[PDB]
């Protein structure tokens, strides 16, 4: 938690790469891309 | 706190290093077994006639 | 004798890096921690 | 004084490593030793 509350921020305020509004790494190329529809896909089953 | 160590992250850097290097010490002065001490002790009166 | 012995320069060693850990989260900076510690051979020198 | 000597630099850079290097010749060249012998007020003399 101090880890988490200290080090953490500071890596994810730092050493993070911006993210454009909207993308969920749908249109990442090969497996990734499958992994993220396929949990995007279930979280919305999940959700209804 | 978490907004303090955002606009530092050598200070948060530092106290992780510290904790780290604090760990790598104590490995090396840390005993070794299977279990602790956890067996009840016993006492023996050994007697000869 | 034969029980341990010359343990001094292990933890003087750690002595020098967690001084500088400490001087780099006083001034937010990796570099000017060097500028203090530069001085411990100016009082070194007067003791010898 | 100081004013000055910030606009030389590079002299003083070349007497501190003189300084390291006589402070490290006067460690080395000093014997070590533990706890000195006091003076107690007291001793014994052994006959064998
Ligand atoms: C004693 C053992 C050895 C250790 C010495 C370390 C401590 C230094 C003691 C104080 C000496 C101060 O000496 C100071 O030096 C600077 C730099 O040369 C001089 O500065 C002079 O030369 C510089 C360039 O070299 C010029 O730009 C400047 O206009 C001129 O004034 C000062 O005029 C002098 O006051
Ligand atoms: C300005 C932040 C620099 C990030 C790099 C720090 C890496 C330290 C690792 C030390 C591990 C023992
Ligand atoms: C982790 C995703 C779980 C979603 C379950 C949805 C069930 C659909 C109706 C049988
Ligand atoms: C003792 C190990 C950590 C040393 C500090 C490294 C800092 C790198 C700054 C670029």
């Amino acid at each position: 938690v101090l880890v988490a509350l200290i080090l953490t921020p500071a890596l994810c305020a730092t050493m993070l790469k911006p993210i454009a509004k909207g993308d969920h790494g749908e249109g990442k190329k090969g497996f990734f891309g499958w992994f993220n529809r396929m949990f995007e896909k279930s979280t919305h089953h999940y959700t209804d | 706190m978490p907004n303090f160590f955002i606009d530092r992250p050598i200070f948060a850097w530092v106290i992780a290093i510290i904790i780290m290097l604090a760990g790598g010490l104590a490995i090396l002065k840390l005993p070794v077994a299977q279990y602790p001490t956890f067996a009840p002790p016993a006492v023996t009166i050994s007697a000869s006639y | 004798e034969r029980l341990s012995g010359n343990q001094a320069p292990s933890l003087y060693a750690i002595s020098l890096i967690v001084v500088f850990l400490c001087l780099a989260a006083l001034y937010e900076s990796w570099s000017i921690p060097f500028s203090v510690m530069l001085v411990v051979p100016l009082g070194v020198i007067g003791a010898l | 004084s100081v004013g000055g000597i910030l606009r030389s630099t590079g002299r003083y850079l070349v007497l501190y490593l003189i300084i390291v290097v006589g402070m490290a010749y006067l460690f080395v060249r000093l014997p070590s030793s533990f706890l000195p012998d006091e003076d107690q007020g007291v001793f014994m003399t052994m006959v064998q």
